[PDB]
């Protein structure tokens, strides 16, 4: 570029960042998502529909795999969400070069959030719009965190971004709980991401992705609509 | 109206750099004159306070052997000019093996007097006043911020500049003597500054083909005083 | 040569529930006695060891510049380090100088962390990595190690059987060449405690 | 407010008023025109004769950038000189690599290419310069290339540059592309260049006629002027 | 990197973020010093102290060599970075040149690095001053001063800090020569102005010495009670 | 709903919106263009339309239809210099695609690559958007042919039945209905189809000269522009 | 006015106020006159300086054997170019081993001052440059400008009020192609003497000349040796 | 440069002047005043005059107030005039 | 491009800086932490921000991090910008401890850390970091310690704390409540549930609102204390019996 590079974020009179603040309401405006962490590994939901008809599903995903033991999904904007999503998948390879073995999903959580944490400071380009929902099976023990504009991470048994994500995580809180099967955590996935859902639900409306400790899988419209068919 | 430091003026030039030439404006004040006895300079330190030691101030280092020099305004920005400059006229003394001419170091200073911008930093605000002796004798010398160099037989920098300048034509030669000179310089100094004469108030610059280095030292000067 | 300039020999050998590795104490430049002092098998962990053998720069810098990144690692994840990792690790560490090679014989003896199951492995100067279920070997010589093992180990010891096996596999390993000697160290670990000894080696 | 500053900047219309200006600067300069024949190309320029100023000859828009390739220019003089420099090292970096006449396909589309690329950008400004591109060769043909301040690189027969633009090249559909032999079009341009641009506009000027094509054996140099001296003799007499 | 114009002059010819830096000193902490034909006596106050905290931990004064001793004003940050970088330099000038290091060289140091850093672009002015005392080769005493714009200048005795103004139109009574002509007047002459200075309450008062060739040294809070109990004693005297 | 250089450069407005992409997606209609993609059953069709205001304008010039590879044409919308940048970047990209894997690239990686190359353009403050949209087509192992839309928000996507641009918002509208009921797709059904739509969007009913017809199948794989003759079989076909 | 800030805008009107500022930048230097006749090529500039003693700040400064300038406006930039144009001269002369045409050269001028042109951040150069030289085809008299285009003439000048030594230049300029090297310099200093007010003098040390001919090498004259060329001289009428 | 001691003479007729007074010095040393800041300068001298209760105020006597004004004044704010325009 | 500019290091004409202002405002709000004296050891304690029960919480130490095997930190502001300068201050320790093979002393850390901060208040026109954190630690001088890193580049090293804006009334109520060398960390311990069960807002004191952790000193371990919530909470409620026994006099 021209070598300008001063960070575009200032801290305002209370010192909250006014463009990361902005990037957080452009995750809100995102899809709705859902995922469950409970039992036997991680089942992540997500809502996934066209504009037109003319649209076809089976080409785009919006659920990427890292590792055959990682998945991952998002809210907000697609556009940044392959990117940093790119970046992930090349960065879990010089962990394995160095040690050989599967790269732990608190270390993907730490180095992704260290990137996203950089990429906000660095020199004269905005924040993501994006919030991560990453799952993971690991030790016996699956693991499900989520990510932000700026860099910060947590745990959750269950969660939702995007739209209505108070509400549903809410009806996550009182129906959702303890720990049970990939069947009862899809289940109730399809409930809560049926809130938000239009008049209409198929197959081809949603995606759901589920982590097994035997790793993760992503499943296809076939079994997304023989469990939902039979909608909850 | 803020633009780039760099942007000319509609009349018009730089607006930093005919900024830098009001900056000289409020600095020490200065006479040097061109005698073909010799180059004699003065400068009054304008001291302020008994903390203030009266020889920690110089407005006058010799810059080489044959070649002295005067300040004005801002000091730390000047201090690498003289060192740079001392550097140049020693590696003139590699290669040639001689005394790099007065006059060279004029442009061998003017010539990086403006390399500021920020891609690819601020201009300097400090002129200077060049006594010296090269093969054709005395030289007295004046440069500017912007570069622009002309060589003066009685020149004056600072405040009084101006009043001093007219003054100085007025009492001015070319039949001058080196001590006449010194003493018409300082009546000028005299009237220009607010505190009575002393030993610690002013600093003489001279230089002669043949009598040096020199440079110059006070109990001299305390003579000098007294001699008006 | 290169690698018997300051001599010096590492074995390790896997036990039943345990392991056991040795080394001998000697320094020195060629047929110059100098310190009997020197330390190779250094301490990575809990639960487990490691040994060194070659020019004793290489051997400091690596154990130093490992020791370094085991802290790193383990200061990011509260978990302590697998062998495997370790061993990948280490031999990362030697091929990052291809053609400029450190020579040293990393010799990697140390149990699971998560269970008790022992663990071996050796590798190559350049980092090419080996596990056998028995013994690994590195040093000057090779039909006092390689032969005396061979001759000896076998599948099942308690600590005691282990002990004076590798004791004895050291001693006249050690005894038919010259430039190790000069005192011998075991190191014999479990699950439970760690046991540490000093053989009587002849000091000729 | 603010959103013509910047070329990076886009604007509640979605374009960029850097090019719209730089466009319109261009409009300001004097008329040079171009045509192709089924022989050849003809470049031709009207260069302006101010106070005296100084001697004729100098600082002709019309340049040559290869042996079969040159230049006839308009607008900000100095971009479009240094657009020569640009073009002249293309072809050699074409007659580096491979070692003959650069396609004037090519040619045009990395200067189209360099073009757009400073438009993109706040470091520098969009280009002040319009110019005409032609070449010939018997593999080839006639080509003629127009190309704009904003990098759009195609082809015409004859284009129009300058301040008479639409009414210039409005009766060049009277002069037929094909049909037409290039030493003929000498004295056609000739005669649209003299009787366009009224005297009043600009009390005196000149008329500089380049051309390239089969004629010279794709040489690109300046038809001269002296030769057949035709400008003069049918232009003068064609007033009426 | 980060290349813009940092300060220029404005059309009345002046900086502005060097003069004006001059405000953060102008509001820093009070510090005096005093030089002396045997032992050079610094001063300190506007400790402010949270009374249950350590004082080493947040200290004013250091040193670059055992010959030169510091004293600073501004921020504390900077005044970190360029005494680390002033004793990096005392430490090259040790390397080469085996003699110590002449206080004038080193604050040319100081000095002439705060310039060069107000020049480039990129660059926020130190908003420190700074004053270098010592004993000199040949057992002189020395003392010199800083300023935003890089001066190195030398004193006969300190006046920086807030009422900067009024403590050394105070100083004007100090300078005579029969001040000090003992050298605990020399100290009850620091604690005399510093006295004066500020709140000087007694507590928040601290001074650091060197005597001739002596390494440095810090008077426990014994002395400042001492010294102060003997100023307040002469001051009754003084009726 | 707007405060500070959120306008002139590319950060987050108060509800989080950006008004420079926005600005691009506008900065498409300046062309005036229609862009049409239809996917048959073996086959995939082109169409687009072009202006020729001037007889000095050359029609092999103007062509809106590119092939990036033997088996990969393409076609653009917006501004023209944006389009051939990206077309070159396009078809350096499939090269490199050549050079290091050996095999040919699928086109759908490559509208992953060019739309990320997009967002890159998205991304720095100091740099333009690059407001130019892009449409693939190709064939594929098993895959038939597939459409690919690449939009300058950094992103990609592709459909059976596909437009974009000014007037291409209703030809969607009239597409769909077009697509379904069940209809089944030839060759020629798919061709009279990328007729139909844009007539019935503009009803200009015309020469073929103007339009201009891309098209890939899997009886030859390679890309081909038809040439008018075949084209106007297909106008005097699809009329009865 | 904000549109005028760096050189990188163009003005709603399409005309980078730098560049004009930078022209008006060069007018307010000392006139001078550059010409050539059909073999000899002659400059002719006008000192001024600060105060009486001050020295009278000179123009004309030679380059190379074949090629001097005259100069106006920024010293700095003069000695820059100056500089950079010394190398210019010793690279083919060092070779190529031959002179330099001057047409290329200062095509090398315009490359050279091309880029501070455009670059965001960047200033065009004051130049008030006009060169004479002799390449293989003889005289040559060129002129420059901020703008970096470059003008061939038989007589130009710059400054303050030179186009009043314009409009004398018109009417004997086709006689300056026709005579010898001392009454063209006597034409051009009749250019020049206009550009002061009638009431002073065109005296010898406030003015500098400079002639450069076919077999003759370029040389400053100045003073004494413009003496001969201001002696015989008729006075400006009243 | 002398225009300043024009308002100095103009703002000399107030007060009383000893006769020692030097005004080109204070003119001088007082850039970019125009005539208001000079003539709180004054001001300024009449009024610690007033202050110490001498009835004739000597050139050093208030160009303390002097460079107090302009110095102390021209501190926090005021003279961008110039870049108020430009 | 000179238009978009913020200036963000320059001053502001008072004085001041003007972004460092902000900075400091940064932590006026968000994380609560506290840290004591103590003989032969040393407390910190955190209040932990998400109350949300459905959070993993198998992070173990969260707003604690160790850094050292004899030093820690109690971080306040935004965690990854706080992320960045644990894995930089972790990495310059390790490095320390590679070259002379012996722990780092606490303080060239600290130091060299702040001044690493400060690199972004001389210059770059870089957001400045908006993260305040403390320290604890053994050497083998001045055995334990506190500091406190401050926003300007500035270390306050202290023997006591303010985490955050709300902790100024638990720092005078640490003046009325000091003592010279008494530990008894338990009872510096229920001097700190003491602090928050007054300061902070949420009343009861649930244990899992807040955290502590200690370092005893050990041969040669220096241990490290994370603790579960059990024998915190027979702490907390033996504290407000202790304040049940308080208010007998009335």
């Amino acid at each position: 570029e021209r070598g300008y590079s001063f960070s575009l974020t200032t801290f305002s009179p209370s010192g909250k960042l006014v463009q990361i603040e902005y990037a957080l309401a452009a995750v809100a405006g995102g899809a709705p998502s859902v995922g469950i962490k409970a039992a036997n590994g991680v089942v992540l939901a997500t809502e996934k529909k066209q504009k037109s008809i003319l649209y076809d599903e089976r080409s785009v995903h919006k659920v990427e795999p890292i590792t055959k033991h990682i998945g991952l999904v998002y809210s907000g904007m697609g556009p940044d969400y392959r990117v940093l999503v790119h970046r992930a998948r090349k960065l879990a390879q010089q962990y394995y070069l160095v040690y050989q073995e599967p790269i732990p999903t608190a270390q993907l959580v730490q180095r992704v959030a260290s990137v996203m944490q950089e990429y906000t400071q660095s020199g004269g380009v905005r924040p993501f719009g994006v919030s991560l929902l990453i799952c993971g099976w690991n030790e016996g023990r699956p693991y499900l965190f989520q990510s932000d504009p700026s860099g910060a991470y947590f745990a959750w048994k269950a969660t939702a971004m995007g739209k209505n994500y108070v509400n549903g995580k809410t009806f996550l809180e009182k129906r959702y709980n303890e720990d049970l099967e990939l069947e009862d955590a899809i289940h109730t996935a399809i409930l809560t991401l049926k809130e938000s859902f239009e008049g209409q639900m198929t197959e081809d409306n949603i995606e759901v992705g589920i982590c097994n400790e035997a790793g993760f899988r992503r499943l296809t419209p076939t079994e997304v609509k023989d469990y939902l068919a039979a909608i909850a | 109206y803020d633009r780039g430091v760099n942007t000319f003026s509609p009349e018009g030039r730089l607006f930093q750099v005919e900024y830098a030439i009001e900056a000289i404006k409020l600095g020490s004040t200065a006479i040097g004159i061109q005698t073909s006895e010799g180059v004699c300079l003065a400068v009054e330190k304008r001291i302020t306070s008994p903390l203030m030691e009266p020889s920690s101030i110089e407005k006058i280092v010799e810059i080489d052997a044959h070649i002295g020099c005067a300040m004005s305004g801002l000091i730390a920005d000047a201090k690498t000019l003289i060192d740079k400059a001392r550097v140049e006229t020693q590696n003139h003394w590699f290669t040639y093996n001689e005394t790099m001419t007065v006059e060279s170091v004029t442009q061998a200073v003017s010539n990086l007097a403006l390399q500021f911008g920020e891609e690819d930093s601020r201009p300097f605000g400090v002129a200077l006043l060049f006594g010296g002796v090269d093969e054709k004798g005395p030289q007295l010398f004046h440069m500017d911020p912007s570069g622009t160099f002309v060589q003066c037989d009685a020149r004056a920098i600072g405040s009084a500049s101006e009043g001093a300048q007219s003054s100085l034509q007025e009492v001015y030669h070319k039949s001058m003597t080196l001590k006449e000179a010194i003493k018409s310089s300082l009546i000028i100094l005299k009237q220009v500054m607010e505190e009575k004469l002393n030993a610690t108030n002013i600093e003489l610059a001279t230089v002669q083909p043949g009598q040096n280095f020199h440079m110059f030292t006070k109990e001299e000067l305390e003579e000098v005083i007294k001699d008006i | 040569s290169i690698m018997s300039y300051n001599g010096g020999a590492v074995m390790a050998m896997k036990g039943k529930n345990c392991v056991a590795i040795a080394a001998d104490r000697r320094f020195g430049i060629q047929a110059q006695m100098v310190t009997t002092d020197f330390q190779k098998i250094f301490p990575m962990g809990d639960r487990l060891y490691i040994g060194l053998a070659g020019l004793a720069t290489d051997v400091q810098t690596v154990a130093q510049r490992l020791k370094f990144r085991l802290n790193l690692y383990e200061l990011k994840e509260g978990r302590q380090i697998k062998p495997y990792t370790l061993m990948s690790m280490v031999a990362n560490l030697l091929y990052e100088k291809r053609f400029g090679p450190y020579y040293t014989e990393p010799v990697i003896a140390g149990l699971d962390p998560k269970t008790f199951k022992p663990f071996i492995c050796s590798l190559d100067l350049i980092g090419c990595p080996m596990v056998t279920d028995d013994f690994v070997v590195s040093g000057t010589c090779a039909e006092q190690m390689y032969g005396m093992c061979e001759s000896l180990w076998e599948p099942n010891m308690d600590p005691d059987h282990l002990f004076e096996t590798i004791s004895q596999a050291m001693l006249n390993a050690v005894d038919r060449d010259a430039v190790s000697g000069m005192g011998v160290i075991v190191h014999i670990i479990e699950k439970d405690k760690i046991t540490t000894r000093t053989l009587k080696a002849r000091m000729d | 407010t603010g959103y013509d500053l910047s070329a990076s900047t886009f604007s509640p219309d979605g374009r960029v008023f850097q090019v719209e200006y730089a466009m319109k600067a261009v409009e300001n300069s004097s008329t040079a025109i171009g045509i192709r024949c089924k022989d050849g190309v003809v470049f031709g320029v009207e260069k302006l004769v101010l106070s005296k100023l100084y001697e004729e000859g100098s600082n002709k828009r019309l340049f040559n950038v290869d042996r079969h390739v040159g230049m006839a220019v308009a607008g900000l003089l100095a971009d479009a000189r240094s657009l020569a420099d640009i073009a002249r090292e293309e072809a050699s970096n074409f007659r580096s690599n491979f070692g003959y006449n650069i396609p004037l396909k090519h040619l045009a589309d990395r200067v189209a290419m360099y073009v757009h690329a400073y438009t993109l950008y706040s470091a520098v400004r969009p280009f002040g310069c319009s110019f005409m591109l032609g070449s010939y060769s018997v593999n080839d043909g006639a080509q003629l290339y127009m190309i704009d301040p904003s990098g759009v690189s195609y082809g015409y027969w004859g284009c129009a540059i300058g301040k008479a633009r639409q009414a210039a090249k409005t009766e060049i559909e009277k002069l037929q592309m094909k049909e037409m032999t290039c030493r003929d079009i000498v004295k056609e341009v000739a005669k649209i260049i003299y009787i366009v641009h009224d005297e009043v506009k600009d009390k005196a000027f000149e008329l500089e006629l380049s051309w390239v094509g089969e004629l010279t054996n794709g040489r690109h140099e300046i038809v001269p002027k002296d030769i057949r001296e035709e400008a003069e003799k049918y232009a003068k007499e064609s007033l009426k | 990197s980060y290349d813009r114009a940092i300060t220029v002059f404005s059309p009345d010819g002046h900086l502005f973020q060097v003069e004006y830096a001059q405000e953060a000193v102008k509001k820093g902490s009070t510090a005096v010093g005093v030089r002396g034909r045997d032992i050079v006596v610094l001063g300190v106050e506007k400790k402010s102290v949270a009374k249950l905290q350590d004082e080493r931990t947040v200290r004013k004064i250091c040193a670059l060599d055992d010959n030169v001793c510091m004293a600073f004003a501004g921020l504390t940050a900077d005044a970190r970075i360029v005494i680390n970088r002033a004793r990096v330099e005392c430490q090259s000038h040790r390397l080469t040149v085996e003699d110590p290091v002449t206080v004038e060289y080193i604050t040319r140091y100081i000095a002439s690095l705060k310039q060069r850093y107000t020049q480039s672009n990129g660059r926020r002015p130190f908003g420190i001053s700074a004053l270098i005392v010592g004993f000199d080769f040949d057992g002189t005493p020395r003392l010199y001063q800083t300023d935003p714009s890089g001066t190195y200048h030398a004193w006969k005795a300190n006046a920086i800090g807030r009422g900067a103004k009024s403590v050394r139109e105070f100083l004007e009574k100090n300078y005579t020569d029969e001040a000090i002509e003992t050298d605990d007047l020399t100290i009850k002459l620091v604690i005399k102005a510093l006295l004066e200075v500020v709140q000087s309450g007694g507590k928040n008062i601290e001074l650091a010495v060197m005597r001739r060739d002596q390494s440095l040294k810090i008077l426990n809070p014994e002395e400042i009670e001492k010294y102060v109990a003997e100023i307040e004693k002469e001051k009754e005297e003084n009726e | 709903s707007s405060a500070g250089f959120d306008r002139h450069i590319t950060i987050f407005s108060p509800e989080g919106r950006l008004y420079q992409v926005e600005y691009a997606f506008k900065a498409i209609n300046q062309g005036g263009l229609t862009s049409v993609a239809v996917r048959g059953k073996d086959c995939a069709v082109i169409v687009t339309q072009k202006k020729v205001p001037d007889k000095l304008l050359d029609s092999s010039t103007v062509t809106h239809l590119f092939k990036i590879t033997e088996n990969i044409g393409c076609v653009m919308t917006g501004m023209t210099a944006d389009s051939r940048s990206q077309v070159q970047r396009a078809r350096y990209e499939a090269a490199n695609w050549k050079y290091k894997y050996g095999y040919e690239i699928p086109v759908d990686m490559l509208c992953k690559r060019i739309a990320d190359i997009s967002q890159v353009y998205t991304q720095n403050a100091e740099m333009r958007p690059l407001g130019c949209c892009m449409i693939l087509i190709g064939i594929d192992e098993e895959q038939g042919p597939q459409v690919y839309k690449c939009d300058p928000a950094g992103y990609y996507c592709g459909f059976k039945a596909t437009a974009a641009g000014v007037k291409q918002t209703e030809s969607t509208s009239f597409l769909e209905k077009k697509v379904k009921k069940k209809f089944d797709w030839t060759f020629e059904q798919t061709v009279e189809t990328a007729i139909t739509c844009l007539s019935t969007v503009l009803s200009i009913d015309f020469k073929p000269s103007e339009i201009e017809v891309g098209v890939v199948t899997v009886e030859n794989p390679k890309f081909r522009i038809l040439t008018e003759a075949e084209i106007d079989a297909h106008l005097v076909a699809l009329a009865e | 006015n904000q549109y005028d800030n760096d050189v990188t805008v163009w003005s709603p009107q399409g005309r980078i106020h730098q560049i004009e500022y930078a022209m008006e930048a060069v007018k307010q230097g000392s006139a001078t006159v550059g010409l050539k006749s059909k073999t000899h090529a002659v400059l002719v500039a006008l000192k001024r300086a600060q105060s009486e003693l001050a020295a009278h700040q000179k123009k004309i400064l030679h380059v190379d054997n074949h090629i001097g300038i005259s100069i106006a406006g920024l010293t700095a930039d003069a000695r820059l170019l100056c500089n950079f144009m010394r190398q210019e001269c010793l690279d083919s002369r060092f070779v190529f081993d031959r002179p330099l045409p001057v047409s290329r050269l200062v095509s090398l001028i315009g490359s050279k001052t091309q880029i501070p042109t455009q670059r965001y951040g960047r200033r065009p150069y004051g130049v008030g440059l006009l060169i004479a030289g002799y390449d293989d085809m003889g005289p040559h008299i060129f002129q420059t400008c901020p703008s970096a285009n470059y003008f061939d003439c038989r007589a130009m000048s710059i400054g303050a009020r030179s186009q009043s030594a314009r409009t004398y230049l018109e009417r004997h300029m086709s006689e300056f192609m026709e005579c010898n090297l001392n009454e063209l310099v006597k034409h051009g200093l009749r250019a020049l003497r206009e550009t002061l007010p009638a009431e002073q003098d065109l005296t010898t040390k406030n003015v500098s000349i400079g002639i450069v001919g076919k077999d003759l090498e370029f040389t400053i004259y100045d003073d004494d040796d413009v003496s001969p060329f201001l002696e015989g001289l008729e006075e400006r009428p009243q | 440069l002398e225009g300043r001691t024009h308002i100095f003479k103009i703002h000399a007729r107030s007060m009383s002047v000893e006769r020692d007074i030097r005004f080109e010095l204070l003119a001088r040393l007082c850039p970019n005043s125009t005539g208001a800041e000079i003539r709180s300068v004054c001001t300024e001298a009449g009024m610690f005059a007033i202050r110490a209760r001498r009835k004739i105020a000597t050139e050093k006597d208030f160009l303390e107030a002097v460079n107090k004004v302009i110095k102390s004044y021209a501190k926090f704010s005021a003279t961008p005039r110039y870049m108020t325009y430009n | 491009s000179r238009r978009y500019d913020s200036r963000t290091t320059i001053f502001s004409p008072e004085g001041r800086l003007y972004q460092v202002e902000y900075a400091m405002e940064a932590i006026g709000h968000a994380g609560t932490c506290l840290g004591i004296l103590a003989n032969d050891g040393v407390l910190l304690a955190a209040e932990r921000r998400n109350i949300h029960k459905l959070l993993d919480e198998v992070f173990f130490s969260e707003k604690i991090y160790k850094l050292n095997e004899d030093m820690a930190c109690s971080v306040a502001g935004i965690t990854s910008d706080a992320n960045v300068l644990t894995n930089e201050l972790r990495l310059i320790a390790q490095r320390y401890l590679l070259q002379y093979q012996e722990p780092i002393p606490c303080e060239q850390l600290v130091t060299a850390l702040c001044d690493i901060k400060q690199a972004y208040t001389q210059f770059g026109g870089k957001r400045p970091f908006g993260v305040s954190l403390l320290y604890i630690g053994w050497d083998k001088h001045y055995g334990f310690q506190l500091y406190q890193s401050d926003p300007s580049g500035n270390y306050g090293g202290w023997k006591a704390t303010c985490i955050g804006n709300n902790s100024a009334a638990a720092v005078s109520m640490l003046k009325q409540d000091y003592k010279e060398g008494e530990m008894t960390l338990k009872s510096a311990l229920a001097l700190a549930i003491k602090v928050l069960n007054k300061t902070m807002d949420v009343s009861k004191l649930s244990a899992e609102k807040v955290e502590i952790a200690t370092l005893t000193r050990e041969n040669g371990k220096t241990v490290i204390r994370v603790l579960k919530q059990k024998e915190v909470e027979q702490l907390i409620k033996k504290h407000e019996e202790e304040e049940a026994k308080a208010e007998r006099e009335k």
